């Protein structure tokens, strides 16, 4: 697997082997979705907001 | 710099999201709303809060007792009046530094120097001819232009903002996008192995916009909840026609969806009208990527899907 | 426009929604247009200009008044019959409490930040009354359901600060300068605090109050204390400057002698300096008429950080920074516009929608993304996901363990640094498993370690808070390893 984590930025970010993908990642607190559902193919990561 | 101290003051939380160079682009800019129903409602709240130059609203409607009892930018027991100079002062209230104006004649009947004035154009609740029409007039003219509506629970957006160009911060990097007529966004062939393949990613929201631009068409007037025993089953009709018509599976619309395209809800107003009003905002301070082409959206899933279609 | 039950729903019951910000004004409109025909609104807070640009219901004319109540009063103009009551209050105040919730059908968080979430989320579990939250920043944000028995509550999931030595010995950043330009403020002019001090940390392994006073608080001694002979004193602890480069420290006399928005410039180092000097005079003044509490719309309390933090970053030889940059980082600022809340506020009652209709399964969390996914979706739903049944709040006799010195650590610190702010409890009483030790009220005399009440590796306290009806056990591990004042055992 080569994979591709991309954030809500559209930051790209490449990868390859709860998890330690994720362990890289909460040190550059997130979310992890595989094409609808919760954790050359993508990984969405989505931020919850706390403004309002 | 370029703006007054206060409105510094009063923009303060946006200068600091999109800077202050693309707040002076909006400063200068002048946008034609049509249609003040729900959907113009919150695009022309939006529009005249992050402090566009100016804004045109017009419609040649009056409200009508069938209309919602409430509606933000309208005072109750309006019936009759006319719908823009009804919108008027609860617009402008919402930004002095606003130019809001109002104009009372059909769109149909503007001829084509009326644009030229505007930077951007944006067009709800039209037929499809003039939306065709007035997206011509705009290509002439480099003028953005975007249409929009809601029904039930599900709207949609379509941009077409010419070749298009943006910064983005990636440093801000200059790119490039090119967008297409309307028309041709309205009528894709969908015979090509190429269509045939890109038909089973499409979302049906398009082909429900197919359905429902041919009632307007066909009525004068969008489906209500009055008439939804009558309305509901010339839809159906409609869909069969409009998908035997275009070489696809009527059974692609399902034949419930009547049941969530009527009238407008006023939370689907909001979350379409502030998709389009920031599509709108991108545009004029060239700023971010825009939508290429339509913004879908249905109430009841939660969906908000963007598709390129024409091409 | 609604099915008749739907309908009958709206029309019938009461609704909360807790905030009149961003979201709320959008949301209020939102709520009214679809037919809710009663609607509680609270909010603590007063208009203020740069709340203008996304708080559609508020006009300039209104800066200084309620939110809650101008909001009302706009939405009354458009919709005479609408019924809203209006607060102008926090609702972690003790009358809202779970009989008070227990009114409403349907709860909505419109509110910007975790403590008042914590809070509304117990509340919303205590009253059984289904909570729909959600929040905004910039382009982003979302939407979610929150109910007791089906899905995760608001804390079922996890959720910083710098140290003293990089603060008060060794900064490195803009914001290390600025931190400490907040710290200098509250104690020259605030509430004392131990964790918040200035002068150089003479206990450093890498290696205040009262003397402002007795000056009569002189602009040109402070300056010199702390640009001047901090810096010396600092340049003593010789350890640090062999790999670092040294500060240096600041005459006041020789300082003397030395586009975007007024906001964005960078002035130079004698106007910061005097800047530093005018501040002082004006604060000096108004702690004689009104303890202090920093805001970064007090125009005299944000140039004193500015200065000061400009100073320091020039001390040690950081480019200084525009009054607006260090508005955002001192003030955190969260950049906000209509947009993205109108959206938000839309979902809001979309979901609102699908719960009276008794549809929760048809509920999500909804994501607004700024660009399409790769399944070309701006919008993005997911399921609901089941309690966390080793969530300290929502779980039946919930517990956790703290690791923390028991002979150094106050029942002051236990009652705020952990049961309060880590454990958001507002009206908290702890008691030792086996003598109360905090109260609602009284046990005021107490503050003064908690190793002399009994309290040692393995005891067991039972906090409560009667309003948000939660009990936490806290399973208590002795530790003197500690960095650091306390960790939550993970
Ligand atoms: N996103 S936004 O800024 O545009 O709008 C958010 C609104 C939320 C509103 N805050 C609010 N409203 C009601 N209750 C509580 C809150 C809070 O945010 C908090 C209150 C406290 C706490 O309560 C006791 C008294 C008190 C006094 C001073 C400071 C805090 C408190 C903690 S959090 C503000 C804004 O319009
Ligand atoms: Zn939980």
């Amino acid at each position: 697997i080569k994979l591709k984590v991309i954030g809500q930025d559209s930051s790209e970010i490449h990868f390859k082997v709860l998890k330690k993908l994720k362990e890289s990642y909460c040190q550059r607190s997130l979310r992890f979705l595989f094409e609808g559902q919760r954790i050359e193919d993508v990984i969405e990561v989505y931020q919850e907001q706390t403004g309002g | 710099g370029g703006i007054s101290e206060e409105e510094a003051a009063q923009y303060d939380r946006q200068i600091r999201l999109w800077g202050l160079e693309a707040q002076k682009r909006l400063r200068a800019s002048r946008v034609l709303l049509v249609g003040l129903k729900g959907l113009g409602a919150e695009i022309a709240k939006n529009l005249i809060l992050a402090g566009v130059k100016g804004l045109t609203m017009l419609d040649h409607e009056q409200v009508t007792p069938e209309d919602p009892g409430a509606q933000f930018l309208i005072r109750t027991g309006s019936v009759g009046r006319n719908r823009a100079e009804a919108s008027l002062e609860r617009a402008q209230n919402l930004n002095p530094m606003v130019d809001v104006k109002v104009d009372t004649e059909d769109i149909e009947k503007k001829p084509e120097s009326f644009f030229t004035q505007f930077d951007a154009v944006c067009l709800t609740c039209c037929s499809r001819d003039v939306i065709v029409k007035v997206d011509q007039i705009c290509h002439k003219n480099s003028i953005k232009f975007f249409t929009g509506d809601v029904f039930g629970y599900h709207g949609y957006t379509f941009a077409n903002l010419g070749e298009h160009e943006f910064v983005e911060e990636k440093t801000m990097v200059k790119k490039k996008v090119v967008f297409c007529p309307v028309k041709e966004a309205l009528e894709v062939d969908w015979s090509s192995e190429k269509a045939k393949a890109a038909l089973k990613r499409t979302t049906s929201d398009y082909f429900l916009l197919q359905v429902l631009l041919k009632f307007r068409t066909d009525k004068g007037r969008d489906p209500s909840s009055d008439t939804y025993e009558e309305d509901s089953e010339l839809l159906l009709q409609i869909r069969n026609d409009v998908l035997d018509s275009l070489g696809i599976s009527p059974d692609l619309l399902p034949e419930d969806f009547v049941r969530y395209c009527f009238s407008e809800m006023a939370p689907v107003c909001a979350v379409v009208g502030g998709i389009l009003a920031q599509e709108i905002v991108k545009a004029l301070s060239q700023r971010d990527p825009p939508h290429n082409n339509f913004f879908f959206f249905d109430g009841m899933k939660g969906n908000g899907i963007v598709e390129c279609l024409g091409p | 426009g609604l099915p008749r039950e739907l309908a009958e729903a709206v029309a019938g019951g009461r609704v909360l929604v807790v905030g009149a910000g961003g979201i709320g004004c959008e949301l209020l409109k939102n709520l009214v247009l679809t037919g809710f025909s009663h609607i509680d609104l609270i909010d603590l807070d007063t208009i203020d200009v740069s709340n203008l640009n996304r708080q559609f219901l508020f006009q300039k004319k209104h800066v200084g008044r309620s939110k809650a109540q101008v909001a009302k009063e706009s939405v009354l103009q458009f919709y005479p019959k609408a019924n809203i009551v209006a607060y102008h209050d926090s609702i972690m105040n003790p009358d809202y409490n779970v009989e008070f919730f227990r009114q409403f059908i349907l709860v909505m968080n419109a509110l910007d930040n975790r403590a008042a979430r914590n809070h509304v989320n117990r509340m919303c579990l205590a009253a059984d009354v289904p909570l729909i939250e959600s929040g905004t920043a910039g382009y982003l944000g979302q939407v979610t359901t929150i109910k007791k028995g089906v899905t995760e509550c608001y804390e079922c999931h996890p959720k910083r600060t710098f140290p003293g030595c990089t603060i008060r010995n060794t900064p490195s950043e803009p914001i290390h300068c600025i931190v400490w330009a907040k710290y200098l403020f509250n104690q020259l002019f605030g509430e004392e605090d131990a964790d918040q001090e200035v002068s150089p940390d003479r206990a450093d392994p890498e290696a205040t109050k009262e003397w402002a006073k007795s000056t009569g608080y002189d602009p040109v001694k402070l300056f010199t204390k702390l640009f001047k002979d901090d810096i010396r004193y600092l340049l003593t602890m010789d350890k640090l400057w062999r790999k670092r480069k040294p500060p240096v420290p600041l005459d006041w006399a020789e300082v003397q002698s030395q586009l975007g928005l007024k906001d964005q410039q960078v002035l130079d180092v004698k106007s910061y300096a005097r800047l530093f000097s005018k501040s002082i005079e004006t604060l000096r003044v108004h702690l004689a008429e009104k303890e202090l509490i920093w805001d970064k719309d007090d125009p005299s309390a944000m140039d004193f950080v500015t200065s000061a933090a400009n100073l320091r970053m020039h001390i040690f030889s950081m480019n200084m920074k525009s009054r607006f940059d260090i508005k955002s980082m001192a003030g955190n600022i969260i950049p906000a516009i209509a947009t993205t809340n109108a959206v938000i506020a839309g979902l809001i009652v979309l979901e609102g929608l699908k719960i009276l209709s008794g549809k929760i399964d048809q509920c999500r969390t909804i994501f607004l993304n700024k660009q399409p996914n790769p399944r070309k979706k701006l919008l993005v739903p997911c399921a609901l996901d089941p309690p966390n049944p080793n969530c300290y709040v929502c779980a039946s006799k919930p517990e956790v363990t703290v690791r923390l010195n028991v002979h150094k650590v106050t029942v002051l610190t236990l009652q705020d640094k952990i049961v309060k702010e880590k454990f958001a409890m507002v009206a908290p009483d702890v008691q030792i498993e086996d003598t109360i030790l905090i109260s609602s009220e009284e046990t005021e005399a107490n503050n003064h370690k908690l190793s002399e009440f009994g309290i040692r590796n393995g005891s067991r306290l039972q906090a409560d808070d009667f309003l948000q009806d939660y009990t936490l056990l806290i399973n208590i591990l002795h530790s003197e390893d500690l960095g650091v004042e306390f960790e939550v055992v993970g």
